[PDB]
RNA sequence: GGAGGGGGCUGGUGACUUUCCCCUCUUUAAGAGGGGAGGAAGUUCCGCCCACCCCAUUUAUGGGCAGCGUCCCCUGAGAAGGGGCGGGAGAUGCAGCAGAAACGACACGGCUCCGGAAGAGAUGACGAUGAUAGUGAAAGUUGAGGACUUCCGGAGAACCGGUGAAACGGGCAUCUCCCCUGCCCGGGGUGCAAGCCGGUUUCGGCGCUUAGCCGAAUGUCACCGAAAUUACAGAAGGCGGGCUAUAGCCCCCAUUUU
RNA sequence: GGUGGGGUUCCCGAGCGGCCAAAGGGAGCAGACUCUAAAUCUGCCGUCAUCGACUUCGAAGGUUCGAAUCCUUCCCCCACCAC
């Protein structure tokens, strides 16, 4: 017999993606202070159940603040590659900025580059 | 999905609820969602437009899920939704 | 007006019995009078009076307490409750996974130089997963008959870390010292079932009480009042601080409400 | 009235803030073994009962990235005291 299918942690992670989603659903409404509540719960969720976040929501939200970030309406997001390659969120809230480096895979695609020119 | 075994540890928001029980003559008859959700509280913001302050432990619950109907006391629901989900037991004799 | 939280108080008089107790008193042995559990007695976290044992006789050194109200942090229907008190140095830890990197800085990749290999002179490699390209190069503006390149290894002035709660840099907690301010000087250890005496195993007396039992006394009824024996709940050497649980009224604060 | 302590699996008992880390022993069940049984060994060991995963460390609140563990409160269980 098996009544208890869903587990404690699986659980965590049906509250962290519905809260996440209400965050999102309700972030474009007009209260980003709803959705910094949404945020810090979701947060201290994931503190307290020691579960990692979903690669979805990781980065949609500010470390500092904690507002949901919408693109475009409180939230800019630029994409540069000349020196090295890296997409710049910035929060327009507080000013916090933060981005992702993708050198690696950068390495991989140059990786890749050289076995196709050794190989020809 | 959400089920009324473990909505002891489901999240309340976003749920519609009805109560049905309650000390309060006036609390008696109220519609709406769940917005906010405190140790005993819930902030619950009605189809007419009123936000309204409702506690939980002197209340029983009926909340809608997708097509369910719940009655769970709020005695139930004592503590925040994070210690709530970190581990709560409640055993309630009404005698 | 209704659940709840905090603060204040908890007895007096009259009658019965020494056969509820203790003390005092006279008198044909029995009576009369007075007093008799509380805000916590519980919890034992503590300190002092009182004792013994050691060092010492010291405010030279040194030890102990406090920085209150205020403020900060955390949780509640936001009234209320709990914890804390200044600054520096040294050491430890922030597991596992992830990330270049987990507590002092660094090795590492983007940036510059050198060596080797491959392609190439109106050709070809590369390029919207961004090209010659600039800025204090976190960031932002730029966006292509743009265009001379790419890799590996080694060494270096400045800037940068897809991760995680927390990062080329500032945090957190613990421990120990020195930098302050004010007060007080014997320092520790055990504790009244300590300690002392008749006795010399075992017992009785002191500590012991404007209540003072120890095989653990403080009884019953009525009433003024409305603070009343109703809830938590009972002394044991005494006093002061803090915690815990609530009966009745008073005061203050909050949600529903109108 | 007083001091030094303990509460973890059915019972006796360990455990650095960290992957059921939960040492374990005895017990139950199953395997193995034996003509049968004892002893030894193996897995479940609380549950699904193959790997593996979740819950309980007396109870509550709080700190923390995270409690058997660190702090506070409520409790109980020990040991010994009249001389
Ligand atoms: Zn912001």
């Amino acid at each position: 017999k098996k009544f208890l299918e869903k587990k404690l942690k699986k659980i965590a992670y049906e509250r962290i993606d519905i809260l996440m989603s209400l965050a999102e659903e309700e972030a474009k409404k007009g209260n980003w202070d709803r959705a910094k509540r949404y945020v810090y719960l979701a947060r201290r969720i994931a503190m307290k159940m020691r579960i990692r976040f979903p690669k979805k929501w990781k980065r949609r939200i500010c470390k500092k603040c904690g507002t949901f970030l919408l693109y475009g309406r409180n939230a800019r997001v630029r994409i540069k590659s000349k020196r090295y390659p890296h997409v710049v969120i910035t929060c327009l809230e507080c000013g916090a900025i933060y981005r992702i480096p993708m050198i690696r895979e950068k390495k991989e695609k140059r990786r890749k580059k050289l076995e196709e020119r050794l190989k020809a | 999905m959400i089920t009324p075994h473990n909505i002891l540890r489901h999240e309340l928001i976003g749920l519609k609820v009805e109560i049905v029980e309650a000390k309060n003559k006036a609390m008696i008859g109220i519609k709406g969602k769940v917005v906010d959700e405190t140790r005993n509280t819930l902030v619950i913001e009605k189809e007419d437009g009123r936000e309204v302050v409702i506690p939980k432990d002197i209340a029983v619950f009926l909340f809608q899920l997708k097509g369910c109907k719940v009655k769970v006391d709020g005695r139930l629901l004592i503590g925040r939704p994070e210690e709530r989900l970190k581990k709560k037991i409640k055993i309630l004799y009404p005698y």
